[PDB]
């Protein structure tokens, strides 16, 4: 079991013990994919105004 | 001195975020106006704790924390409690009305209109920071802010400091103390687009703290503030390494290195212990072999699961108080024998270890009792893939029916969303399986 | 009002558990589907465990204990017994065993092979895991490579049951509750062989195999010694005072309570629920040989038995009362030995 | 502040309503003068929701008060707490609706909707964050059928993302005014369908056999029904008016109990009619406390919000919550997990230590539907009574839509009680 890796400072200590070795979207993408979310609520939202006035 | 800038993001991110800025002062010393008279360094200084704090010229520490949430309820709290005095104006921001646990509300329909704000906030204090780490995102999982804004942010982040590392802290919807029925579609939706952005996800399972909570506190109906108190106590534990003198885990980049090298598979499993009521007047103090035998029973994990049943890619312990380092290395040897901790074949079997001599902290009045000696252990364990699965699971008898779906589609979301967020998680389940699994007799 | 749901419909135990709950006013099943049970009869393969323990307010208890396939699959149980320290490659019950693939245990197995028939030494092995049953090694390692496959010495010098010059396996129920009490049922099963023992004719396997499936399909003489090739304990323990002036609790029930404990102990560690979100209790099957000294060999633990025709009640009633109503009381006397 | 709009439309929406402006009135501490007289700042915390403040810190209900005859109205503002709306809010007209829902809906009603849209226009410019909107009316008359759905579909066009939710009375042949009430209440629900997020169906035919069996009144009034209506309705928005976490507005209320847009409409349940906790939960859940006059054992529940107010043990509410519908589990729907929602309110009602109101999205509310198309088609075979509505200028093929729409409407619950 081996200890490797010993720091020690004044507020504690670290180290690592080894048991056994082994064996984007950009900004216009996405300021696309919100105007098209937009974009497909204004489409409801016109139909629905569309239905009210008939 | 690196600083990181923590991000707090719907009503459970901003409450968790009271409770942890709370506790961060009581750590370091710093009273609720910001006054902090152990710094010698008056306005300035690159200590430890500066990575959390900045200092005005008149030497109060001022969080390096940004609150946003699209409706005022939580934040206005914020503004008018203990530590009102901490924060200024510009980092506490509000909407009007929230997303009504709709994640494509929150991400879309108001999300698109606030982002720019947001950002703009945060440039303000990432221009405070000669070399900004990254960044610290609470959030829950089933809040249509919680999801819908965070994994907007998220995307915009990695657009603004491509080369900062983001943490995240995500709170897992239990039914418990659950508000909604449509949780399971917002945690799936936020995972998929927040997936590729995240360098290191913390969950934690309100039915685990709840439980905790009522087993270990004796607390019949545990409350957001007793989780809330008991979950800053585990992140101040992760964060301890970042504001505190020390050699692991001081930059956010070690949390990737030392606990995630599959890069999907970000997720480590969070075990806490001793958590022990304060109404106890003389409680047995836990020796450390005691405390780290406790990190591998499953009740004292924060995700209800099994990891006599995964394979361990990385594990950390993380101590605080009057531990040493043979004292650790006894308790291991302990319990590698009796315990099954079964590493993959392509990791090594082994532990890194962290003492903060500092014990844990306990806010005055709170339902935690002083302890001596506290540990934390992360583990990359496939086991946590039963969150996962049984979240995927709920997905999937309500999405058969399409119920609920109109709510998103009515805030301009495509039901194809849906769908490609869900195989995103098959294929995130089919990754543990492979790193993890190898009638009528 | 108790719930439960039933996701194996092949199962003839807990089909009978099921028709007994309901026969009691005090349990109700439920979909197959339904999250809110207390009981799950679970499926054989792929069972969801972790989807349970996580409703509100519902105690959940299932009838499989994650883990337990370790010691019912033949590759593994062989591995688990090389590999575990409290039972080692020199356990003494359990016959020589080499998992071999079409990590490989395929040279050791050749080795020790060597040293038996050089040595004049019975040099007989069994592969399984379809069966095959052959002198020389050539022919074994043949069968396998023409999925994964276990290699174990036959047992040369078996009990031969008189009249008839037969071999036999004794099958003994068990039942390990939520608390991991281990129960053995009183009541086993002799499953014997129709035809007399042939220690040279090994493609005939109609003698050599005393499984109930083999003995019907291909049995000469099913039902002449007793009704079904299968004699029970009382029959048996007179048989071993007459013939053998020795009783089935000193010569074989001994050996078979320690190696039911010693399998069930060893990994008790790694499926126990004890501070588990859920419960667990499963019913195994466990298989044995008795040679011609009167020492047991483990053959094989099956983690979803089925039982004797003669036995279904009790034994079934028995599961009900230890298993069941122990987490969920209803509004002695008693069939299980205590290990 | 997350303002609502009260409407109250009719003879049955303005009585009714008053009633509930009172049971609230005293709930948060005002007195019939509008000025505050509590004792606990629980009462404020959300007063705002549904009254306004002016000078002297008077609160004045956010309520405008509808009908087409003065009748009504003058006995609202003769009331008890009369005094305490504003007086620019009542808007009313003279001709009547003489129980026509085209009268209400296309004549007589088209003349007054402007006006009251300018009341309501004014109420929500004072809004800081307008919630949506609530209606009481009843759906077997004139004005506040014909015209209440009239006033929604206008309120939509001009508000349409707000939520819009009704209390709306179901006609019953028991307590009837009219025959005609049928026809009114099916044209009435098809615009409910399209234009309401959320409505509470409180039949009349529940409210009078709960005042009969239950309550043991010989001859009950329309005084006896609208006591129970009030208190179901003061019920159902306590976790509106006080601190809560759970259905805290009316859109998070609607996203977790609406799974389909058109099965909005819920039976709501009151209880009691001190009690221990496995009283409130066992009476709260049985029929006989329900008031949509549907057995809840016809259908399926597809989701239940459970408010429970007073002091008690929180442990013993889930405890009795979880045992309920662990028990008789066959009538919830298996798709939709966790579809049981609980939430707790510390003050209490006037009069009682603890009481629990109900609210569930049922399949069985389609056996309502049901009786009214029945009612409906039994006389729309025979053309019976139609010349009052052809001669407002309306024609034939318009109830045979509303006929198939409601029918529609019920085929659409059968879909999902049966999966
Ligand atoms: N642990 C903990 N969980 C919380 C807290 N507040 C809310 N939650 C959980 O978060 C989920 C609800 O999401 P919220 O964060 O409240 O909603 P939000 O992010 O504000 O989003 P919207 O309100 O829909 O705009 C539920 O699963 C809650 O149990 C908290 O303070 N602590
Ligand atoms: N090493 C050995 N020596 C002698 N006989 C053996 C043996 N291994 C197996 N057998 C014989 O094979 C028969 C059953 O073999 P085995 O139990 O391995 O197959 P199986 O697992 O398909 C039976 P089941 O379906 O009940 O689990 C027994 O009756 C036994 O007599
Ligand atoms: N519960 C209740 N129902 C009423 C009341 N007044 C009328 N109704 C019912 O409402 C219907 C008559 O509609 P009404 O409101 O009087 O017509 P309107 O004034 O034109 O809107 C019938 O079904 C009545 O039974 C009331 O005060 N309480
Ligand atoms: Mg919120
Ligand atoms: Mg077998
Ligand atoms: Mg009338």
């Amino acid at each position: 079991m081996e200890v490797i890796e010993l720091n020690k400072c004044t507020s504690g200590q670290s180290f690592e013990v080894i048991l056994k070795p082994p064996s984007d979207p950009s900004l216009e993408e996405i300021q696309k994919k919100l105007e098209a979310a937009e974009e497909r609520r204004k489409y409801q939202e016109a139909e629905l105004l569309k239905h009210l006035a008939e | 001195m690196r600083e990181c800038i923590s991000i707090h993001v719907g009503q459970a991110g901003v409450q968790i975020g009271n409770a942890c800025w709370e506790l961060y002062c009581l750590e370091h010393g710093i009273q609720p106006d910001g006054q902090m008279p152990s710094d010698k360094t008056i306005g300035g200084g690159d200590d430890s704790f500066n990575t959390f704090f900045s200092e005005t010229g008149a030497g109060k520490h001022v969080p390096r924390a940004v609150f946003v949430d699209l409706e005022p309820t939580v934040i206005d709290e914020v503004r008018t409690g203990t530590y009102r005095q901490l924060f200024h104006p510009e980092q506490l921001i509000t909407g009007k009305e929230d997303a009504a646990n709709n994640y494509a509300r929150g991400h879309y329909t108001i999300g698109k209109e606030i982002i720019d704000l947001v950002l703009d906030r945060i440039r303000k204090l990432a221009d405070q920071c000669t070399g900004l780490q990254g960044f610290l995102v609470f959030h829950s999982f089933g809040g249509g802010t919680g999801s819908g804004f965070t994994s907007l942010l998220m995307e915009r982040l990695s657009v603004d400091y491509g080369k900062k590392s983001k943490l995240e802290f995500s709170i897992y919807p239990a039914p418990q103390v659950s508000t909604a029925v449509v949780e399971p579609y917002n945690s799936i939706l936020t995972t998929h687009t927040t997936l590729e952005h995240s360098d290191c996800a913390f969950m934690v399972d309100n039915e685990a703290i709840y439980d905790i909570c009522r087993r270990n506190l004796d607390i019949e109906r545990p409350t957001y503030t007793n989780l809330n108190r008991l979950i800053s106590q585990i992140v101040s534990s992760i964060t301890a390494s970042l504001r505190f003198d020390g050699a692991l885990n001081v930059d956010l980049t070690e949390f990737q290195t030392n606990l995630v090298p599959y890069p999907r598979i970000h997720f480590p499993l969070a075990t806490y212990a001793p958590v022990i009521s304060a109404e106890k007047a003389y409680h047995e103090q836990l020796s450390v072999a005691e405390i780290t035998n406790a990190c591998f029973e499953p009740a004292n994990q924060m995700v209800k699961c099994d990891p006599r049943h995964g394979k361990y890619m990385a594990c950390c312990l993380l101590y605080r108080g009057d531990v040493v380092p043979k004292d650790v290395n006894a308790a291991i040897a302990t319990i590698k024998t009796k315990r099954s901790i079964q590493f993959v074949d392509w990791c090594p079997t082994g532990f890194k270890v962290g003492i903060n001599y500092q014990p844990p902290t306990v806010v005055p009045g709170g339902d935690l009792a002083k302890v001596q000696r506290a540990v934390c252990m992360l583990s990359n364990t496939t086991a946590i893939a039963e969150a996962w699965a049984r979240l995927d699971h709920k997905f999937d008898l309500m999405y058969a029916k399409r119920a609920f779906v109109h709510w998103y589609v009515g805030e301009g979301m495509e039901e194809g969303e849906f769908s490609e967020a869900r195989e995103d998680m098959a294929a995130l389940e089919k990754d543990y399986e492979e790193v993890g699994v190898d009638g009528e007799e | 009002m108790y719930t439960f749901v039933v996701r194996d419909e092949n199962s003839s135990v807990y089909a009978e558990v099921s028709r007994l709950l309901l026969a009691t006013g005090q349990w109700k099943r439920l979909r197959k589907d339904n999250p809110r049970f207390n009981l799950m009869l679970g499926e054989r393969n792929r069972l969801p465990f972790g989807r349970l323990g996580h409703e509100p307010g519902l105690v959940q208890l299932v009838n499989y204990y994650r883990g337990a396939d370790k010691l019912c699959r033949k590759a593994s149980l062989v591995k688990l017994i090389k590999t575990s320290p409290e039972l080692s490659e020199s356990c003494t019950w359990f016959p020589e065993s080499y998992v071999i693939y079409p990590t490989d245990e395929r040279e050791v197995f050749l080795a020790a092979y060597n040293r038996r028939r050089e040595g004049r030494e019975g040099n007989v092995w069994i592969a399984k895991s379809g069966i095959l049953i052959s002198s020389e090694a050539s022919e074994l390692l043949d069968f396998i490579d023409e999925q994964v496959h276990v290699i174990q010495k036959y047992l040369e010098k078996p009990l031969l049951l008189e009249p008839g010059h037969r071999k036999f396996d004794i099958r003994s129920w068990v039942l390990v509750d939520h608390l991991y009490n281990i129960y053995l049922y009183r009541e086993g099963v002799l499953r014997t062989s129709s035809e007399p023992y042939n220690s040279a004719n090994f493609q005939d396997k109609t003698c050599h195999l005393t499984n109930h499936c083999i003995q019907k399909e291909y049995s000469k003489n099913y039902g002449r010694y007793e009704e079904g090739n299968e004699m029970f304990f009382e029959e048996f323990n007179q048989y071993l005072m007459d013939a053998l002036n020795t009783t089935l609790e000193n010569s074989i029930l001994l050996q078979i309570k320690h190696i039911i404990r010693s399998c069930l102990m060893c990994i008790e560690p790694a499926i126990s629920t004890k501070h588990l979100h859920y419960q667990s209790f499963q019913l195994f099957g466990f298989d044995f040989m008795v040679d011609e000294e009167l020492k047991v060999w483990l053959i094989e633990v099956n983690g979803a038995p089925a039982c004797a025709q003669k036995l279904y009640a009790e034994l079934c009633q028995g599961i009900v009362d230890v298993a069941i109503s122990s987490v969920f009381p209803l509004a002695p006397t008693s069939i299980f030995i205590k290990l | 502040m997350r303002e609502i709009v009260h409407i109250q439309a009719g003879q049955c929406g303005n009585q009714i309503g008053a009633k509930f402006w009172e049971v609230i009135s005293d709930e948060h501490g005002i007195d019939p003068t509008g000025s505050y007289h509590g004792d606990s700042d629980l009462q404020l915390e959300r007063i705002n929701v549904y009254y306004n403040e002016a000078t002297g810190n008077k609160y004045v209900p956010r309520a405008i008060l509808v009908d087409l005859e003065p009748g009504t109205m003058d006995s609202v503002r003769s009331g008890p707490f009369g005094q305490i709306f504003r007086p620019d809010n009542f808007v009313f007209g003279q001709s009547g609706a003489g129980n026509n829902w085209a009268k209400g809906h296309y004549t007589e009603g088209a003349e007054l909707v402007d006006s009251v849209l300018d009341v309501v226009r004014k109420e929500s410019e004072s809004c800081d964050c307008l919630q949506g909107f609530q209606l009481t009316h009843s759906l077997g008359g004139g004005t506040g059928s014909g015209m209440g759905t009239l006033l929604i579909s206008k309120i939509r066009e001009e508000y349409p993302d707000r939520i819009m939710n009704t209390f709306s009375v179901m006609p019953s042949p028991k307590v009837s005014d009219t025959v005609v009430e049928p026809y009114n209440a099916t044209l009435s629900v098809h615009q409910l369908v399209e234009n309401t997020d959320e409505t509470y169906c409180i039949d009349n035919e529940a409210l009078y056999d709960i005042c009969f069996r239950t309550l043991k009144l010989t001859t009950p009034t329309y005084g006896d029904l609208n006591h129970l209506v009030s208190a179901t309705m003061s019920g159902v928005t306590t976790c509106l008016r006080f601190p809560g976490q759970l259905n805290a507005d009316l859109r998070k209320l609607a996203v977790n109990m609406v799974p389909f847009p058109r099965l909005h409409f819920f039976m709501p349940g009151f209880a009691p009619l001190a009690l221990t906790v496995p009283e409130l939960t066992q009476q709260m859940f049985d029929s006989k406390n329900m008031m949509a006059a549907c057995d809840p054992r016809h259908g399926r529940y597809l989701t239940v919000a459970a408010i429970f107010r007073g002091r008690m043990s929180m442990k013993e509410v889930d405890e009795q919550m979880l045992n309920v519908q662990n028990k008789n589990s066959s009538y919830f729907v298996e798709w939709i997990p966790n579809n049981v929602k609980t939430a707790v309110c510390d003050i209490p009602p006037r009069g009682l230590k603890m009481s629990a109101t109900f609210i569930g999205n049922s399949t069985a509310i389609q056996e309502l539907f049901k009786r009214i198309s029945e009612q409906f088609t039994a006389m729309f075979r025979r053309k019976a009574f139609l010349h009052w509505y052809t001669g407002e200028g309306m024609d034939e093929m318009e109830f045979t839509e509303a006929e198939s729409n409601m029918n529609d409407l019920v085929s659409e619950y059968q879909q999902y009680q049966d999966a």
